[PDB]
């Protein structure tokens, strides 16, 4: 199934596929986390675990969730340092579209443009395509709530719920099965969603120091992250 | 043709699903459904019995890159 | 065999060896301690003396970035110094640029992205230096930040770097830094230094401490002679 | 949690009898909530029968707006599909679901209730849903008996009263009815 | 605009549940200047709707062989092959129902050539199960005979006729009948009819069970 | 295109596979079987009818880890004070063993 | 090969009706059935 | 940085380039896709399908104008289609500045033929993975064309490419001619594609492009789902 | 659910329709305690083993 040196680097193997960028999506479930991103009716949320192996650390710095732009949410998945550079690159973009066009990025176009940076690597021998992922969320006029994602191979699309990490297919399959029922999903329920597939997908029931939560809704666009005392509450009204 | 099946069973569902079952696994769903439904201390089968038992025999997850195409 | 040989290629796991290697270097390292007080940072490094015909101070492994900020070092030397260069000459261009002190949350951020930037194209090689960053400041506090060969920077309350890393933060625990000021816990780093490297292992070794905080009205700079000299005698009761 | 709780239930069913019927709203769950727990093997069990059961006085006792008269609600609806049958996580069963409104605190009250038809075919055909199950099978074919006997007795409209009773009873396989009953 | 279509559907739909014909033929005669004014797959697909409804509603005599010949005509002028094609296999079967010999045969005969060579084939072994039907009607054998033949070699070609294959089971087991050379036969074929055509189509499944025990009584076998 | 003396094993292999569910139904008689690396397992081996239940043993979990630890730092001469959270914490991708 | 195997599958049409006889309809449809059924793989 | 600057695609003892081979059988496992011209027109059909329901079928297009008159559709790889796309509107652009003159199908193939024969010869870089449909109407007569990894290009009169497109070819064979309307060929391009469609045809699985002398466009879901009526 | 309770009370299975199945496997990674569930087993039935 090889022939020369298409183990190695981006070159066609004899049956027609090229392994170096298959190899990055392994790298991806390294970390051991699980990220969810859910659309609403008025409203987008993403939730994702933490974990701090010892209180050595400081804890105020573990985040994994960033933000681009006062209106455009942002969270990642796998190698770390990766992550720090596409999330600079990201924000260098959205700045140099303000400057140069006068408004505001769209969202997808710049989802857009990252899978067109990222799909360069896979063209040229001489380098390594960045084995991380890349989830994005964002309010749009017209069009309401927009969540997109986006995969090393050079590949993205809109979603209406995501799922990214080790356990990407059970919470994909809850994900599904919940939304066949085609439920109008509001703020409480859209965050209870969130949190109850991540919990039945880990079984771990969880205390509010152990997850972040990011919101957008249409009343203030601006991306915030949630406290603890708000995760607290969520937590006590989810479980009766 | 044989098993209770009662009223609510809708079989066309699981016909349509692809994935090329063989003929020795269609009768597994059938059995685990059948020792579902006697957990449950009752002797007729619902639809959430095919419903588990379709999802638990299967298992099979993605094998499907979507940059093929 | 031959997916170890350079740093553009994918294992079939998933995961790049020579950063792993650069990291196997690193772990061949003396110790480096490094603690944060109420009002400032403090660190420790225990240097071992090849031969006697070396004069004392000779390979200092403890340099000054800038006028409020230290750096401990572990691996190899030269690309140690290389770095201590590459991080001064960004500090001074940040500061003749804009016209205040950086601050660490961006430096660190500066320096970890110079790092990544090799551990992507087959052209160059990984560093093989481990290092540490503190300062403190009037309107920030005290700030500790660790940064590895991979790229990934951290924020700490108390870190080890080097061979006995687990024995030494395994005492750094029983250790309650968050309210004694950092008069006395020279003392502290003095006998948890005196408390590892078995004779067995090498002849004799020295002590290298460093200063910054309030005490020293935001300047790093060297430990005064008497205090060392009194935290050596405190120190040397570990045979009871 | 066994007495002590039921202090509690015994305590306020002097207010239950007195006051009115909404009030329901602050007892059926103090007991469910205790069902939902289940630590220990008897306990559980008696606190929810006991629950199960009381709930059996309001109906019927109070007529008004209750099972027995102007079931509107009540038993008819509010404690029929909801009380547990149909959902509460997981009922019991055993003695809970054996003991309580399945059992004689309905099926005794029909005998003795309304004695007129009109609802008692609608009582008869809730009743009914609920054990549409298993491991029950005494109580749903003995209400089965009871609609046909009536129907027959009055209207007398053999084709459809023969219908129905034949598909009832299956009672070779039935496995727990004496032989000299289900012969 | 939608509203119009959708106020035309209904008000087939009604027409056609009440029990009317000429309510039908007037509203397809009256919706004439509309519908050159819609997009093209429109006004074809609400021309099958309302013609293939009023077709196969019931037995009206009165109203029906000139409604296809202007549907025909309609379909001619604008173009549309595949859709004058099918209502041409549909009026040779309806003059079959009329009683007419020679302008239910040369029709067919028109159709044979242009369907042989097009990718159509069901279409072509439904033509000529329908030729071997009226040859038969008119007493001739061997040319029913022969276009049965036909039918049934280049059937083998289809990947499945669902339905198809019921009829003509039951087409060749009454054409064997009607030669009286062996009843086993005919009776397998009816039997064969019977079950490929049970529980989807109730209206022509006891017939072939009354051929079918027919022929058992013929083999002294009450 | 395999080695001698290999063929054998094979041929016991399909021996096995013919006693259950072969020709002659059993009756009253149940086989269990364990592996911790079932890909070289034979495709028709695995087949349901003969194999009819897989049983996944995964690594324990938080909750896990402390009912082992429970249950196996019981009977030891303790003394003073213990804190399993800690040790729960520290301890993962553990085993039993 | 194919047209042994036609020669040889069109007497098996003449045996399916309990003939003695073989007549060119189960030529044909042989010829069909074979033609047809090797276009698959 | 710096690349390689040396080939990667070399000559076989038996005279065969290797890297193309393995490009078109990458092409070859690629989605369905399938276009007709017949006398007033062009139409370009392809079927895509979403891996389960959370996906948003109204987010990304198969079928892309490159200007008023022009439009394209492809086969193969994913990524590599969006920069080819974004060349050919590019060159068209500098096209349009010079002889302020809409630019004709064929000069706009040639310079991306052009493109796709530069991009397998220059240092460290392996050749694209796709497969290219055009289709315009200048100057009265309509134009179809196929591009190919390697860089040549043809001419057709009905194409389908991608999985199973031996078949389509057999079946285009025997349906297409030379008088017919844009209906008719939205027909067969609907008919031919069916050969390859899941158990269920609906409206969100097919991708469906006209030009015709009114410049080309892509047709609307409900027009869609209705021409999918009245077929089947 | 597959070796105890069918062995004993088998007429449920027949009163639903069914037949229980046959055998089963286990499987995880080294050391994850199927031996000693085998043990267990064996060791708390009163059967022919
Ligand atoms: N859940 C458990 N509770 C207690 N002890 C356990 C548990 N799981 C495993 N063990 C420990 O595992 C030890 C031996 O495990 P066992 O023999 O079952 O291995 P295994 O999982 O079958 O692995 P393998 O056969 O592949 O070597 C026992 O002595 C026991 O202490
Ligand atoms: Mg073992």
């Amino acid at each position: 199934s090889s022939a020369g040196f298409d183990r190695h680097i981006t070159i066609f193997s004899p049956e027609g596929r090229l392994y170096q960028v298959e190899y990055a999506f392994k790298a991806i479930n390294q970390g051991g986390l699980t990220s969810v991103a859910v659309r609403g009716k008025d409203c987008a949320v993403i939730v994702t675990q933490k974990k701090v192996p010892d209180k050595l650390l400081d804890s105020s710095t573990v985040t994994h969730l960033f933000k681009i732009t006062e209106n455009i949410g942002c969270v990642m998945t796998g190698m770390t340092a990766d992550s720090r550079s596409q999330v600079q690159r990201a924000r260098y973009e959205a700045a140099n579209w303000k400057y140069k066009y006068g408004y505001e990025i769209p969202v997808d176009m710049l989802c857009k443009r990252i899978a067109d940076i990222s799909q360069v690597y896979t063209q040229n021998a001489e380098m390594r395509p960045l084995g991380c992922c890349m989830i994005l969320i964002g309010i749009d006029e017209e069009q309401g709530p927009q969540v997109y994602k986006c995969d090393p191979a050079g590949y993205y699309c809109g979603f209406k719920a995501t799922a990214a990490g080790v356990k990407q297919t059970e919470s994909t399959s809850f994900l599904e099965k919940k939304v066949k029922k085609k439920f109008d999903w509001t703020f409480e329920q859209t965050v209870e969603t969130a949190i109850t597939c991540l919990s039945t997908v880990l079984s771990i029931d969880f205390k509010p120091s152990e997850i972040e939560v990011g919101v957008v809704t249409v009343e203030n666009p601006k991306f915030r992250i949630l406290t603890e005392a708000e995760i607290d509450a969520h937590l006590v009204a989810l479980a009766e | 043709s044989k098993m209770n099946l009662s009223e609510e069973v809708d079989l066309e569902d699981y016909v349509a699903r692809p994935d090329k079952i063989s003929g020795a696994d269609i009768n597994s769903i059938c059995q685990e459904s059948g020792m579902l439904a006697v957990r449950e201390n009752r002797y007729i089968v619902l639809a959430k019995d095919f419903e588990k038992a379709y999802k638990t025999v299967i298992k099979k997850d993605e094998q499907e890159h979507e940059f093929y195409k | 065999t031959g997916y170890d040989l350079s740093a553009s290629t994918f294992s079939p796991d998933g995961r790049v060896f020579q950063v792993e290697y650069a990291m196997k270097a690193v772990e061949n390292s003396s110790t480096a301690i490094g603690i944060r007080c109420k009002d400032g940072v403090v660190f420790g490094v225990e240097k071992l003396v090849l031969s006697k015909l070396y004069e004392e101070g000779s390979n200092k492994r403890l340099f000054n970035v800038d006028r409020h900020v230290g750096m401990a070092v572990a691996g190899l030397l030269a690309d140690a110094r290389s770095l201590a260069d590459i991080a001064r000459e960004e500090a001074s261009n940040f500061r003749s640029n804009f016209g205040y002190n950086i601050p660490l949350k961006h430096l660190a951020d500066r320096v970890a992205m110079y790092v990544h930037a090799y551990t992507l194209y087959s052209a160059v090689r990984p560093f093989g230096c481990s290092f540490m960053l503190g300062s403190y400041s009037v309107n920030d506090g005290a700030q500790l930040y660790m940064i590895d060969p991979s790229g990934v920077s951290y924020g700490y309350w108390g870190c080890a770097i080097g061979k006995a890393r687990q024995a030494a933060k395994t005492e750094i625990e029983k250790l309650q830094m968050k309210e004694m000021t950092c008069r006395d816990i020279v003392k502290e780093v003095a006998k948890i230094i005196y408390i590892v490297h078995d004779e067995v292992k090498d002849k004799a070794f020295e002590l290298e401490l460093s200063w910054v905080g309030e005490l020293t009205n935001g300047r790093h700079e060297i430990v005064p002679k008497d205090i060392r000299e009194e935290a050596e005698k405190y120190a040397k009761e570990s045979l009871k | 949690m066994a007495d002590g709780g039921s202090e509690r239930a015994d305590g306020r069913i002097v207010k239950m009898e007195v006051d009115y019927s909404a009030t329901v709203d602050q007892r059926l769950p103090e007991c469910a909530k205790l069902a939902k727990e289940g630590r220990l093997q008897e306990v559980i069990e008696t606190l929810l029968s006991l629950e199960k059961q009381t709930r059996t006085a309001s109906d019927m006792v109070s007529t008004s707006r209750i099972l027995v008269a102007v079931v509107k609600m009540c038993y008819e609806a509010k404690e029929w599909d909801l009380l547990n049958e149909n959902i509460m996580l997981l009922s019991k069963r055993r003695s809970q679901l054996k003991q309580a409104v399945a059992k004689m605190v309905q099926q005794c009250c029909t005998y003795v209730e309304e004695i007129t038809d009109l609802p008692i075919k609608l009582r008869l055909i809730d009743t009914l849903r609920m054990v549409t199950e298993g491991k029950i099978y005494v109580e749903i074919e003995r209400a089965r008996l009871t609609k046909t006997l009536a129907t027959i007795k009055e209207q007398n409209g053999d084709v459809k009263e023969a219908a129905s009773i034949l598909q009832e009873l299956q009672v070779e396989t039935y496995g727990s009815m004496e032989k000299k009953e289900r012969v | 605009v939608q509203v119009k279509e959708q106020s035309i559907l209904e008000l087939g739909s009604l027409l056609a549940k009440t029990g009317q014909a000429a309510e039908l033929g007037g509203l397809l005669k009256y919706v004439r200047p509309f519908l050159n004014s819609i997009s093209k797959a429109k006004a074809a697909r609400l021309v099958r709707s309302l013609l293939d409804l009023f077709l196969d509603m019931e037995a009206a005599t009165g109203q029906e062989v000139e409604l296809c010949l202007e549907c025909i005509e309609w379909a001619k002028s604008e173009k549309r092959t595949f859709l004058r094609q099918a209502l041409e296999a549909r009026l040779v079967s309806l003059y079959f129902d009329t009683k007419r010999y020679q302008e239910a045969l040369h029709l067919g005969s028109q159709l044979l050539r242009e369907l042989k060579k097009m990718d159509d084939k069901a279409l072509l072994v439904e033509v000529q199960l329908l030729e071997s039907k009226t040859y038969h009607a008119l007493s001739n054998l061997p040319k029913a005979r022969a276009a049965l033949t036909s039918a049934r070699t280049t059937a083998n070609a289809i990947y499945c006729p669902p339905k198809l294959q019921a009829t003509l089971d039951m087409q060749s087991g009454i054409i064997h009948a009607a030669e009286e050379k062996d009843w086993k036969t005919a009776y397998s074929y009816f039997y064969e009819a019977f079950e490929g055509y049970d529980s989807i189509d109730s209206p022509k499944a006891i017939t072939s069970l009354k051929y079918m025990l027919l022929c058992k009584i013929m083999l002294n076998t009450p | 295109e395999g080695t001698s003396a290999d063929r054998e094993i094979q041929r016991t292999l399909m021996e096995l596979l013919n006693q259950m569910d072969g020709f002659d139904t059993l009756h009253r008689v149940k086989m269990i079987m364990a592996t911790n690396r079932p890909d070289t397992l034979d495709p028709a081996l695995l087949r349901p009818g003969r194999l009819d239940r897989k049983i996944h043993i995964d690594l324990p979990n938080e909750q896990a880890r402390l009912d082992i630890l429970k249950i196996h730092a019981g009977p030891i001469t303790k003394h003073g004070e213990i804190d399993y959270e800690a040790i729960v914490k520290l301890s993962d991708g553990f085993n039993g063993a | 090969a194919e047209v042994k195997g036609v020669c040889t599958e069109a007497g098996m049409y003449a045996l399916r009706e309990r003939r003695v006889h073989v007549t060119q309809e189960d030529f044909e449809m042989a010829v069909a059935k074979v033609m047809q059924k090797d276009s698959e793989k | 940085e710096r690349g390689y600057s040396f080939s990667l695609t070399t000559f076989s003892p038996s005279g065969k380039l290797v890297q193309i081979e393995y490009a078109l059988a990458a092409v070859a496992g690629g989605a369905p896709s399938v276009g007709i011209k017949a006398a007033n027109g062009v139409v370009l059909a392809t079927e895509k399908k979403q891996k389960s329901i959370l996906y948003d079928e109204r987010s990304v297009h198969k079928v892309e104008p490159i200007t008023k008159h022009i439009g394209l559709v492809y086969s193969g790889m994913g990524p590599d289609y969006r920069v080819l796309v974004h060349r050919a509107r590019k060159l068209a652009q500098q096209y349009y500045l010079v002889y302020q003159e809409p630019i004709p199908t064929a000069q706009l193939v040639q310079r991306v033929a052009s493109v796709m024969q530069e991009y397998t010869q220059s240092g460290g870089v392996r050749p694209f993975g796709v497969s290219l449909l055009i289709c315009g109407w200048n100057e009265g007569r309509p134009y179809l064309f196929q591009s190919d990894p390697s860089g040549a290009y043809f001419a057709w009169k009905a194409t389908a490419m991608g999985k199973n497109y031996v078949n389509g070819k057999t079946f285009l064979e025997k349906r297409y001619n030379e008088d017919l309307e844009l209906e008719d060929a939205i027909h067969t391009a609907i008919l031919t594609l069916k050969e390859s469609f899941e158990g269920q045809m609906t409206e969100d699985n097919i991708e469906v492009g006209i030009c015709n002398e009114a410049g080309f466009r892509r047709l609307t879901p409900t027009e869609v789902k209705d021409y999918l009526a009245a077929i089947a | 659910e597959v070796i105890e309770l069918p062995l004993t009370n088998p007429e449920l299975f027949q009163r639903v329709g069914i037949i229980p199945p046959k055998g089963c496997l286990l499987y995880g990674p080294p050391g994850t305690g199927k031996t000693l569930l085998a043990r267990a087993v064996a060791s708390q039935l009163d059967c022919n083993f």
